[PDB]
């Protein structure tokens, strides 16, 4: 019923954790027309406007750097404070 | 118990660099700010640096801002003080202190026992010990003059501690950029010279230890 960015389980320690496959939109195959290679070097750019959006269950804004496209794993050494720090709580 | 025990120091020639450290025990170190203070030969107390409860801010006085740098590692509960471009005016005894919060100001609860820093250009010299007997009554005061050593301190023990009850140890006095002290002991005429009296002078800086039997003149 909806694309879901987070899945807390596995599909019927594992490498299938957080994998909601039913979120696939499909593939776009590009190629020069014709039996033979094109005569020119080409570059295609794909833009995407999202329309008619509906969202549910809001959640904490990622405050740590992303490491992988799949999971939310972060760097357990480089755990930085959400925002700019200061000297004392009495100085501005 | 709250314990601050510091390490490092000794003789350094002027211009050299050194690092001092203090080790904490029996209180949560991270929740406190920590400072060093120095005492010139038992008189003047001078603040030299503080560090915030975490990394945060460091604060320095205007005699030192530039050469010293105070640090902490809140895994082993230990302060650090590196001192670079050390000068002759930096000779003193350095304590590590804990800084607590009061109504408005701050206060230093516990002080460590200090390390001693001597910044100086001369050599390390073993001392010379000379007996002090007299050339007539019922009490005998003997002595032991130990002259021309560097640095401090030295130690004068009398018959290996047996005579400690009648012993005066007079502070070492600096002249010739060498130190010179005296030490006296008091003894009943029943003990001397019928029994050996001997002063024992140990100078750890050089690992030199000399013994003088006081023989009657």
């Amino acid at each position: 019923s909806a694309y879901q960015w987070f899945y807390d389980g596995y599909p019927t320690k594992d490498l299938e954790y957080g994998a909601m496959p039913n979120n696939m939109m499909g593939t776009f195959s590009v190629r020069t027309v014709g039996t033979s290679k094109s005569k020119y070097p080409l570059v295609v750019r794909i833009y995407m406007r999202m329309k008619h959006v509906r969202a549910w269950i809001p959640r904490p804004m990622r405050n740590q750097n992303y490491l992988f496209k799949a999971n939310p794993n972060y760097a357990g050494n480089s755990i930085k404070p959400t925002g700019a720090s200061r000297t004392a709580i009495t100085t501005l | 118990e709250v314990k601050l025990v510091e390490s490092g120091g000794g003789s350094v020639k002027p211009g050299g660099s050194l690092k001092l450290s203090c080790a904490a025990s029996g209180f949560s170190f991270s929740t406190y700010g920590m400072s060093w203070v120095r005492q010139t030969p038992e008189k003047r107390l001078e603040w030299v640096a503080t560090i915030s409860g975490g990394g945060g801010y460091t604060y320095y006085p205007d005699s030192v801002k530039g050469r010293f740098t105070i640090s902490r590692d809140n895994a082993r509960n230990i302060l650090y003080l590196q001192m670079s471009s050390l000068r002759s005016g930096d000779t003193a005894m350095y304590y590590c202190a804990r800084r607590v919060t009061t109504v408005a100001e701050y206060y230093f609860d516990y002080w460590g026992q200090g390390t001693t820093l001597t910044v100086s250009s001369p050599k390390t010299t073993p001392p010379s010990v000379y007996p002090l007997a007299p050339a007539t009554n019922s009490m005998v005061t003997l002595g032991c003059l130990v002259k021309g050593y560097f640095p401090e301190p030295v130690t004068v023990t009398w018959n290996s501690g047996s005579l400690s009850s009648g012993v005066h140890t007079f502070p070492a006095v600096l002249q010739s950029d060498l130190y010179t002290l005296s030490s006296s002991v008091t003894v009943p005429s029943s003990t001397w010279p019928s029994e050996t009296v001997t002063c024992n002078v140990a100078h750890p800086a050089s690992s030199t230890k000399v013994d003088k039997k006081i023989v009657p003149r």
